[PDB]
């Protein structure tokens, strides 16, 4: 490599740096070297699951103050985080401001109190229905608007390839559930999610409706789920269907 | 005060700030209150006894002076450290530990000592002079706050690339950037700088990025020249940074040609060397231009 | 001073955004497309119901022939080109390798002219799967511009999906229901496993109620029974 | 090498004919049809029509003909040409075929031309220039020159009220004349030739950075352009015009005047357009350059 001849060789040069890579602590690394040279002095990488619908749980990791994290997590104000839920409507970036946290008072507070002052952020939603989320932070300099653009375009790309070699490194954060069906399985499911019952299956797939019934059973113990209307969210909440 | 765009003579240069000795190898002086001042660039040897002069219009009492300001070691900015430290007895030394260190390695200021007794006039009488790892020198680290008085809160900043050593530092409240040769020797004829890349393109390319990340600038002080300010000092890295790939350009152009680093070398000694003479060897700055064609030539992204 | 292809981004954003009206926006995709080296394009959206056939509409520059023949042969549920974008964000070259499993599709495509091509895709923020593909005749993609393609691609299609949801078009649109905060809460936590007399225990209602309430759901959706309706709200991202 | 330069095939399909200095282009559009770019100056028609038949067997079969703008240098050829390719459309844009018909535009450039000529060369024969077949191009245009040839075209004023250039999108290939400057053969950067307006030169330069990455680059003077060079050509001219703004500006803030720099530009810059270009004119245009550049440049504080 990243360096200077133009946009492409950085690209280059970070995709090239980043290929080696078997362990995830250096991705990690790499990303926040791109990120200070770029000029920022913090930045932050979050997932966003979209179950338990009323909770749905939104991890983290970055290199903002640790008591900002302790303080983050023990209230669960990633929730509703505005940064993070702007790319539940839109694919673009988000520069941080006071209007954008109107409805988040007290975080936008602590966060300010913590010196992250400034700061930007870029949603993207893997091809698993995941939302994953950028988040860069400085303390004194504010966000000029040919900065914006620049910004913008390294953080996509930097998202991008973050979110691919995580997903090929099988990360624990990104993992959210190793749930694998089988392709007989997977097509049950496909047709109950259509809203067949157990002998419209039986009758398509031309077996018996006591094998339906077990096929179920074996869906609802891999989901850990009670009934059928929970594996066929959680499997359309997943892109598993 | 003034309309100019550039200040360049001896003297008061704002508020708070002087220029003392020569506009080529100045240092500047800086009042932090009533009784504290401070010193930034350590300037040549053979100017010992002009600077003083000049230090003690401005100061009623040296041991007022409570800070000295270096960028880096190279014999032209730490010169004058030997001779007038004996005579600032309050006078922290402030540098990089690399900067630092070299003081210590006596080959290091062998160089030093050998350049600057070079540059006399014709029998000039050096003053007495104590040992360099006798100074009275704090090492600084990259992003500390130098707390030098309740309105002077400086910044230092790792600028490698001109030397393995050099470092800069930021009056955020002035948007004062003291420079030194991180961005080179400006051209007072024709208004671009000229780049001075000794140790590595790639660290030099690398600070000049980070220093266009800083607030707007209003003023501009290099290590040669005095006193930028306006359009020609908010912009100044951001030029450093264009002409240091301009003369990649041209390096790498004339290499496809078939041309020599010494061929260049001497080119651009021929359209440079006429400023530094007062100040420099006229073969240190062949070999200097020779060694930065040389790192260019290494570190310049081919054109394939 | 960042990037000379930073000029390109911000003159095709000043061009999209004053455009109010779509045939515009895909006028000015052909013209960067062609721009490229490019002879024709194609966007299309893969929604993620019927799970069994899931509707993919298709918008473009093909000739129309080769569109008759890609829906009457259903095409665009084994393309596996679009397929790519349910497993990978990453840009698909066309390649024999990929479409070993559909041959006849790429035959007949090759029988066209669309010889060389790529495909880029990306998620919508609302659960739905967009393609750009780019397509000319007799020159391969060279390493260097295939990198400098996937990049304009990749924000050539961002910008396109925004735009285009901006004016609410009707490829983008989707089966529209519309719930309230209760019965929304309601869905979650049945689709979170939850029975009906749970659910009224926690919000403090009647069990008669709750299940009053998923006819309620059930109706909008022309839905048999409960389980189709949380998988159809998990799909649309309503929950 | 890194610069192609010489007369004859650039590559496969393309071909360099007369003198690098004023060149002019051809390019195959099929096995029977072919296209040209760029007018031309009248001392090198005799150049020209000879090398021409060193590549194509039949000259009528060219069917159009390009021009960037309105000066000596890159149009002086249509009394002498244009009259044996019969079925040629010249294409260009209102600006150009409009101070084609004016009379004094004609005439200015007629009287520049004859100072090329040598003491012995007669001159071949001539027709008029409102008679010329010509079609108007506008902004964006999409040339279907051939199977392998679409051509867009890039308004690009600034070098002159006229100026476009020429984007083969196929081979990624730049025709841009004047509108980066002269490029310097002996140290490699750009030199401006701002000689209407430096906003819209440096608006056009940006508009031309938006293209994608370029393999072949192609000025007016001195051939062709590969590799990195082709690739930040319009980044580079950009910089290098701001880089003669700030020396402007600079030495103006001591005190100097225009003639100072003029006179110093002609003295490092003019012996490389001694061949078609009076040393006189060449301190002249640096002059006029120099006050738009005083015009329009921004100031300091
Ligand atoms: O960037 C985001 C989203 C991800 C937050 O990531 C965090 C939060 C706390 C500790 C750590 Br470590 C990471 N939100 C912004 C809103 C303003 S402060 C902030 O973190
Ligand atoms: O691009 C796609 C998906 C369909 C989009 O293209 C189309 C299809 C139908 C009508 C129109 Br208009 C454009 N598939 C590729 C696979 C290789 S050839 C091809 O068209
Ligand atoms: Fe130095
Ligand atoms: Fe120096
Ligand atoms: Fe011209
Ligand atoms: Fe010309």
């Amino acid at each position: 490599m990243r360096n200077d001849g133009g946009f492409l060789l950085w690209w280059d040069g970070l995709r090239s740096e980043m290929q080696p890579i078997h362990d995830s602590q250096g991705v990690f690394a790499v990303l926040e070297k791109e990120v200070r040279r770029l000029g920022f002095d913090y930045y932050a990488y979050g997932v966003r699951h979209t179950i338990p619908f009323t909770r749905p749980k939104t991890e983290v990791h970055g290199t903002y103050p640790k008591a900002w994290l302790e303080r983050y997590q023990m209230q669960n104000y990633g929730a509703v985080d505005p940064a993070i839920l702007n790319g539940l409507r839109s694919s673009e970036m988000v520069v941080w401001s006071d209007s954008l946290f109107d409805q988040s008072r007290m975080l936008w507070n602590e966060a300010r109190d913590w010196g992250l002052c400034v700061g930007a952020t870029l949603p993207i939603r893997a091809p698993n229905n995941l939302l994953s989320v950028l988040s860069v932070a400085r303390d004194q300099q504010n966000i000029s608007s040919f900065e914006r653009e620049e910004i913008r375009l390294r953080l996509r790309c930097m998202i991008e390839l973050l979110t691919q070699k995580l997903t090929d490194l099988e990360h624990p954060m990104l993992m959210s559930n190793p749930v694998c069906l089988s392709h007989r399985e997977r097509e049950i499911l496909q047709w109950t999610a259509d809203g067949k019952s157990s002998g419209e299956i039986a009758i398509i797939l031309s077996i018996s409706e006591s094998t339906v019934n077990f096929h179920h059973k074996n869906i609802q113990k891999k989901f850990d789920a009670p009934n059928k209307t929970l594996a066929a969210a959680y499997a359309a909440a997943l892109g598993l269907i | 005060q003034g309309h100019m765009l550039r200040l360049s003579a001896p003297g008061q240069l704002d508020d708070d700030l002087c220029l003392l000795g020569d506009v080529q190898v100045p240092v500047f002086l800086l009042r932090l209150g009533e009784a504290s001042w401070a010193l930034v660039e350590g300037g040549i040897s053979r100017d010992a006894e002009l600077v003083w002069a000049d230090l003690c219009r401005w100061v009623a009492d040296p041991s007022q002076v409570h800070y000295w300001l270096i960028t880096h070691k190279h014999y032209d900015h730490c010169g004058l450290l030997p001779y007038l430290c004996p005579r600032l007895p309050n006078v922290q030394v402030l540098a990089s530990e690399r900067t630092c260190q070299a003081w210590k390695s006596e080959s290091a200021v062998r160089v030093v000592e050998r350049l600057n007794r070079q540059l006399l006039r014709a029998e000039q009488r050096l003053p007495e002079a104590c040992a360099w790892d006798a100074l009275p020198v704090r090492a600084v680290a990259d992003g500390e706050w130098l707390e030098l008085g309740p309105r002077h809160r400086l910044q230092v900043i790792e600028a490698h690339g001109h030397s393995d050593d050099h470092v800069v530092f930021y009056d955020v409240r002035r948007r004062r950037l003291f420079c030194g040769d991180a961005l080179g020797e400006f051209d007072e004829a024709e208004g671009v700088w000229r780049p001075l890349v000794f140790d590595d393109m790639e660290a030099y390319l690398e600070s000049l990025e980070r220093l266009q990340r800083l607030p707007t600038l209003l003023q501009l002080i290099p290590g040669h020249g005095g006193l930028l300010r306006g359009r020609l000092a908010a912009d100044g890295a951001e030029s450093a940074y264009t002409e240091c790939l301009r003369l990649c350009r041209r390096l790498l152009w004339r290499q496809s040609m078939g041309e020599s680093l010494d061929e260049l070398s001497e080119e651009l000694h021929r359209a440079w060397g006429g400023q530094s003479v007062d100040f420099l060897p006229g073969e240190l700055h062949l070999g200097s231009m020779r060694r930065m064609l040389e790192i260019l030539s290494r570190q310049a992204l081919p054109l394939d």
